[PDB]
């Protein structure tokens, strides 16, 4: 039974920062690469960063690059990610997103409408 | 034998001989897929080598008297892991992209990335459309939107001296041209390994040559799979 | 005048070791050879449905096994410093060598051609070569080589010869000097230098081809190498073979026995290095 | 949305209902069933090679 | 709103997680650590069948122990006899990127599918000698993915739309839909009184149907990843799952939870198809590291390896008086051993 739930959202003004967390169950965490993806009201699904299995490769987005930190703890089974220098632009619903299959390099179907290995989410807005 | 036996080996000798016109027939017939999004104009080279409910759409065109088709995915879900495991054999795949729509970009990036890493299709080439070259044109010279907003690192970027702006273009559109072409190019060069290519071509909507080009770029293809055997 | 023998050689003091040196080298080749010989046959004769290109390298595959046939009789010979087998060995020993040897270099330039014929082909879009030239080339490779080596199954003999107490020698006699001169010179001039110069000129006409028809380095490091070994393998025996004939005329000159039988130990070791290089990319 | 929530709670509901029997019962049902067909089964108990309809 | 009913399922779950760990008071592996093993078990070749293009993805045995139909991504249906290898029959399809077949419980018809989203039935035994399509059922949205027979007049469908349906074939109007997985069903299987079935998702869940009313009656979950084959025990009352993590696990229905699981430390690659023995003591699984397993399904442990195939195996199957196994994977050839 696969369960990651999100949390650390709120409510932040221009210039402040948070950290969001996954804790994740049912499944070997340290077997599959992670990810971090965000929804705006208004649009569709867009991925913003990704991290490996050991921690050694990471990945970000464009707009995001020098601002977002993506990390994980293999003995608690967790995900953080900081969010440092925030934009009236950063104001979405965030989720957790999870591989299909273990040991593997490539990632499909993680920004789908409906996927099974996501989260719920938690509501980041700036004002 | 009885006569029973023998009727049943000839009938099976009947079917063997029919197998064998079917083997020609396969053996000598080029076999495509398309890939892209719905804002990319697939369907208008579609229709352009179209001069040459369901689940799926073939397009057949003869060029020089060889014989390709070309398969198109419609009505199918958005998730796709498992029917794309069918495309393990074919001889190129053919991707689209818009390049004028820089919010959509890297999206066209991710889903490359995924393409050419998956285990099934690690020695399969891609022939590459870098699609709508003069909506790019107007959208740089009406100097109101910016590609650096998206990527950052096009300011620290400068033209390649391979470049080849024939038709006497504004060179701030061969700087972005050759910007969008290297975003790919870096992804298909980083985790290679001798056995499968990228072939990269620019393309507007009023062109008459993508039959040719991909004529080209199949011959290569299958000189090189001859050759890898002498190693 | 005092011929040339073969494999006939005298030893002293140090001949207690200097055979075993000789049969360990020797066995080393031997079992090497038959192993790698099988296993490639194994793996290239099961083609569920593969092409039909098999047929050349597994042919140089079985004149390798033949060529190997003949180590368990010199090596019999050497051990007793004398020709004791009798007239049927004398006869068969160089006629079964000297067959696998020009199947082997024969078989070595047809597929050679054939892969340039395959290369060029493809690119102008016809179908290319069919069964009846494949097996009427073979035909007439074993029919050749098989027809021309027979000087060396009629001409030799058994004739006793005072050493260097008489001895019996197994040794060529010819019966004449115009033959003997026709012979050698068509021998070298038809089965090694001919195939040399077809091998060169298919192996750079593939390379040039797909090197201006491209517009990476593996393919040139494998052509390369490919393309010297010929020389440097198949070149010492011919050398002997010239230097002998020299030797029956100019009395002046003096060639070793031992030099002629470690000549054609190097020689034997091509059965060994074929299924390397031959393979198509399986191993 | 809501409707989907809904169903969920009923189904779920609907499945929280049902008997149920311990696992040891259902371990020595699957025995009893692998000991009293064991010598019909020919690939644990092969046959004579008189009575293989594939070697012959 | 979206709280209540939140919470509800929270409660749901939590007690019915605590009902089924109510009844685990023993476990199969200790009551059957007494049970001498089975030993080594070898299997050899005894057919091989040439004659397809491109990989095989599908076959299926016929109730006569003697004919098989298989199924090929060049557009060949073909029919074997496999006590001598004679070719029956060959159907060149209309479609060629076809995934499933399924043959008849009485030899009269044969039926296929795949990417074109139509099912469609081919008529063996007809007034001339040729077969004709009968029938083509369409209404899905997406690819199909398995298909069995039920008697001449009734066919059940599962695809790539996250569905199932049941088939009136004379009409060929859907008579029932069972709709609740999440994402796409990937199998099916039919229990041996023919009165309910299960089935399989791309979500690490399985399911449990009544033909009659349509209704889903119990869910299981377990695996990690997603399901790819699914199949009953020989008496009706388990059955056995392998995914796509290095996994297969027995699943029981009147406990309503897992008895065990067949796992190795140096199998890393995914399942592709299981079956039984017709005793039921062994369980047959096939690999994509060219390879399959014959376990032992009381005690859990390994005791054969069949090897021999070239590519990926795809589809396997035992026949309904146990004497021989079939193998397909995608390097084009079947294999029987015995
Ligand atoms: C086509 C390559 C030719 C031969 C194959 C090479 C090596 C195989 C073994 C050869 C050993 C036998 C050599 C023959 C020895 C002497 C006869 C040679 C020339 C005749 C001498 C003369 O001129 O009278």
């Amino acid at each position: 039974q696969v369960q990651l739930q999100e949390s650390g959202g709120g409510l932040v003004q221009p210039g402040g920062s948070l950290r969001l967390s996954c804790a994740a169950s049912g499944f070997t965490f340290s077997n599959y690469k992670m990810n971090w993806v965000r929804q705006a009201p208004g649009k569709g699904l867009e991925w913003v960063s990704d991290i490996s299995q050991s921690g050694a490769s990471i990945s970000y987005t464009g707009s995001v690059k020098g601002r977002f930190t993506i990390s994980r703890d293999n003995a608690k089974n967790t995900l953080y990610l900081q969010m440092n220098s925030l934009k009236p632009e950063d104001t979405a619903v965030y989720y957790c997103a999870r591989c299909p299959a273990p040991f593997t390099r490539d990632c499909f179907d993680v920004t789908s409408t409906t996927y099974a290995y996501r989260g719920q989410g938690t509501q980041v807005t700036v004002s | 034998l009885s006569a029973e036996d023998k009727a049943a080996v000839e009938r099976s000798k009947m079917i063997e001989k029919q197998l064998q016109k079917d083997k020609q027939v396969y053996r000598a017939t080029h076999r495509l897929l398309l890939l892209g999004a719905d804002n990319s104009g697939k369907s208008t080279i579609v229709k352009q080598m179209r001069i040459y409910t369901s689940g799926i759409f073939e397009t057949k065109f003869q060029v020089d008297k060889v014989n390709f088709h070309m398969f198109d995915v419609g009505a199918q879900r958005d998730e796709r892991r498992k029917w794309i495991q069918c495309f393990n054999d074919v001889t190129a795949i053919i991707f689209v992209v818009d390049s004028s729509d820089y919010n959509r970009l890297q999206e066209a990036l991710n889903d490359f990335k995924s393409i050419w890493n998956n285990r099934w299709l690690r020695t399969i080439s891609v022939i590459l459309f870098l699609n709508k070259q003069d909506l790019l044109a107007e959208k740089v010279l009406a100097g109101k939107s910016k590609i650096e907003d998206y990527f950052p690192e096009f300011a620290r970027y400068t033209t390649p001296e391979d470049a080849t702006p024939e038709p006497g273009e504004d060179p701030r559109v061969t700087r972005a041209k050759y910007f969008i072409r290297d975003e790919f190019l870096r992804i298909s060069t980083a985790s290679g390994d001798g056995r499968h290519y990228c072939y990269p071509h620019f393309t507007c909507s009023v062109d008459t040559e993508n039959a040719r080009r991909i004529f080209n770029d199949c011959r290569d293809i299958i000189q090189r799979m001859h050759l890898r055997q002498y190693e | 005048r005092t011929r040339f023998p073969f494999f006939s050689d005298v030893k002293g003091d140090h001949r207690l070791v200097l055979a075993a040196v000789e049969t360990t080298v020797l066995v080393l080749i031997f079992a090497v050879s038959l192993l790698g010989n099988v296993c490639a046959l194994v793996l290239v004769a099961r083609r569920r449905r593969r092409g039909a290109t098999a047929c050349l390298v597994l042919n140089l595959f079985c004149a390798d096994l033949l060529f190997i046939s003949a180590i368990p009789l010199v090596l019999a010979v050497r051990w007793t410093e004398a020709w004791l087998l009798g007239p049927v060995a004398c006869h068969l020993l160089f006629y079964v060598m000297t067959l696998s040897g020009s199947v082997t270099i024969l078989t070595l330039a047809a597929v050679s051609l054939e892969r340039m014929v395959c290369i060029v082909h493809l690119q102008r879009g016809v179908r290319g070569p069919g069964r009846r030239a494949r097996a009427v080339l073979l035909a007439l490779i074993w029919g050749y080589s098989a027809v021309a080596a027979l000087p060396l199954c009629v001409f030799f003999r058994v004739v006793p010869q005072r050493l260097p107490q008489e001895i019996s020698i197994c040794t060529l006699i010819w019966p004449t000097i115009p033959g003997e001169i026709s012979w050698d010179v068509s021998f070298v001039t038809l089965n090694f230098l001919v195939p040399g110069l077809v091998i060169v000129i298919s192996y750079s006409k593939i390379l040039q081809i797909t090197k201006a028809s491209r517009k990476d380095f593996r393919l040139f490091r494998t052509l390369f190498l490919l393309m010297v070994s010929f020389f440097i393998m198949w070149s010492p025996i011919i050398i002997t073979i010239l230097l002998i004939l020299i030797q029956n005329f100019k009395q002046d000159l003096v060639i070793w026995p031992s030099l002629f039988f470690w000549v054609v130990a190097f020689t034997f070791a091509n059965s060994a290095l074929n299924p390397i290089l031959y393979n198509m990319t399986l191993c | 949305s809501i409707a989907q929530a809904r169903k969920l709670v009923e189904q779920l509901k609907m499945e929280a209902n049902i008997d149920r029997i311990k696992v040891s019962k259902a371990a020595a049902d699957l025995m009893a069933y692998c000991e009293a067909h064991a010598k019909e089964d020919p690939l644990l108990t092969p046959v004579p090679a008189s009575e293989n309809p594939f070697r012959e | 709103e979206l709280d209540q009913l939140r919470q509800e399922a929270e409660q749901l779950k939590n007690q019915i997680r605590d009902a089924r760990k109510a009844c685990a008071d023993a476990t199969l592996s200790q009551i059957t650590n007494n049970i001498d093993p089975v030993g080594r078990i070898q299997m050899r070749t005894r057919r091989t069948l040439r004659g397809h293009l491109a990989k095989i993805y599908a076959m299926h045995w016929g109730t006569d122990s003697r004919l098989l139909v298989s199924a090929s991504q060049d557009g060949k249906l073909i029919i074997w006899d496999s006590y001598t290898t004679n070719k029956v029959h060959a159907i060149p399809l209309r479609s060629s990127w076809v995934m499933t077949c399924a043959y008849a419980p009485s030899g009269n018809y044969v039926a296929c599918g795949g990417l074109d989203n139509i099912c469609s039935i081919y008529n063996l035994k007809t007034r001339e000698g040729n077969v004709r399509v009968s029938r083509e059922l369409a209404g899905h949205t997406g690819y199909l993915s398995c298909c069995r027979f039920l008697d001449d007049n009734q066919i059940v469908t599962s695809s790539g739309d996250t569905t199932c349906a049941l088939w009136d074939i004379e009409t060929g109007q859907q008579t029932t839909t069972f709709t609740g997985h999440t994402g796409d069903v990937m199998s099916l299987s039919l229990a041996p009184d023919t009165r309910l079935f299960v089935s399989g998702a791309c979500d690490a869940s399985a399911k449990l149907w009544d033909v009659r009313e349509g209704m889903c009656r119990q869910t299981f979950t377990g695996h990690e990843s997603d399901i790819n084959a699914i199949c009953f025990f020989p008496n009706g009352n388990a059955f056995a799952t392998g995914s796509d993590d290095a996994t297969c696990r027995l699943f029981d229905l009147r406990a309503d939870q897992e008895l065990m699981t067949y796992s190795h430390d140096n199998i890393i690659c995914g399942i592709t198809s299981v079956s039984f023995s017709k005793s039921g003591r062994l369980l047959l699984a096939g690999y994509d590291d060219f390879n399959c397993n014959v376990w032992d399904a009381l005690k859990a442990d390994r005791a054969g390896v069949l090897a021999g195939h070239d590519n990926r195996v795809s589809c396997l199957g035992v026949t309904d008086d146990g004497m021989a196994v079939a193998t397909g994977s995608w390097d084009s050839f079947l294999k029987i051993w015995n």
